[PDB]
């Protein structure tokens, strides 16, 4: 039989914390026999592809030549490679379908300080999310000292810290760039 | 375990070009598909064998001839043309409960003007 699965979308960005549904479609009129359909997904990992544990059939799609694989409150470990494969009969196709995760650094805690004998304010900004944010301050001509850690759900923890003497009336604003998904966000910081 | 060679074949339009999709283990349940990659890497079929049954999806100048040792296969492009250069892979699956997707690594066609 001339037996085919396609994939209308190949690359799926999904925010943590919300489902996704990865869906292959198949030829219906070369697999007449709904009875013998075995569709199934795997996620690719150390170059072997595994069925994957996460994923729900939505097997009443199946009858309209769409297999749709549901996985609720997607992590960063649910990001990578899968493949969707469809078996009817003695014919099968497959087609391979990328998760790409964001997490919005959207929780920004911040903290002022004053050093001791320095005379300086100490400002901070610390923020979690997906892929890995840049920090600048606006208007600051002193570079902070930035960095992240890993948090156990695999997001980035971004840890921005500005020292410097505290100009009058100036609030200092810390700016949060997740460049791979073009997402600004900021906080205001009064001394 | 699958192999695909040579990993790069260079040949006139109007020949008909070889590659040699080899498998570890070869058994009737198996069914093997002979996939073409697209410009954004994804899998596209171009012709499968299982049952003894070489069968193109659109293009019957792709067929797929089993060697008389069963493990070695010979995917042939007929009557080549420009169009069918590009990357090329074989991959297998059987018809048991728990089957894993194998595919062999990628080959190359450049098909040439005249």
């Amino acid at each position: 039989m001339l037996f085919t699965v396609t994939a209308p979308k190949e690359v799926y960005t999904v925010d943590v914390g919300s489902s996704v549904s990865l869906e292959c479609d198949f030829d219906r009129r070369e697999c007449t026999e709904l009875e013998g359909i075995r569709a199934s997904l795997q996620k690719v990992e150390n170059d072997t592809s595994l069925q994957s544990e996460r994923a729900t059939l939505l097997e009443e799609q199946l009858p309209l030549g769409k297999a749709l694989f549901h996985i609720p409150s997607v992590q960063v470990r649910d990001s990578g490679q899968y493949r969707c494969l469809v078996i009817c009969g003695a014919a099968w196709d497959y087609k391979y379908l990328t998760v790409k995760v964001k997490a919005s650094y959207m929780r920004i805690d911040t903290r002022i300080l004053e050093v001791p004998g320095t005379g300086e304010v100490q400002l901070t900004c610390q923020a979690r999310g997906y892929p890995l944010a840049e920090v600048s301050w606006q208007n600051v001509s002193v570079p902070a000292n930035t960095s992240h850690i890993r948090t156990p759900e695999g997001l980035y923890q971004v840890t921005s810290v500005l020292r410097l003497k505290p100009q009058p009336s100036r609030n200092f604003s810390c700016m949060f760039w997740n460049a791979h998904m073009k997402e600004l966000t900021s906080a205001i910081i009064d001394p | 375990s699958l192999t695909f060679y040579p990993a790069w074949l260079t040949v006139s339009e109007g020949a008909n070009a070889t590659f040699t999709c080899s498998l570890s283990n070869w058994s009737e349940d198996l069914m093997l598909n002979w996939n073409r990659l697209s410009p954004s890497n994804q899998t596209e079929k171009q012709a499968a064998f299982s049952n003894g049954l070489s069968q193109p999806v659109q293009d019957a100048r792709f067929q797929i001839i089993q060697l008389p040792n069963r493990h070695d296969f010979h995917m042939n492009i007929l009557d080549t043309r420009r169009n069918d250069s590009g990357i090329y892979l074989c991959g297998a699956i059987s018809l048991h409960p728990k089957a894993k997707i194998e595919e062999s690594p990628g080959a190359e066609l450049v098909v040439t003007e005249r």
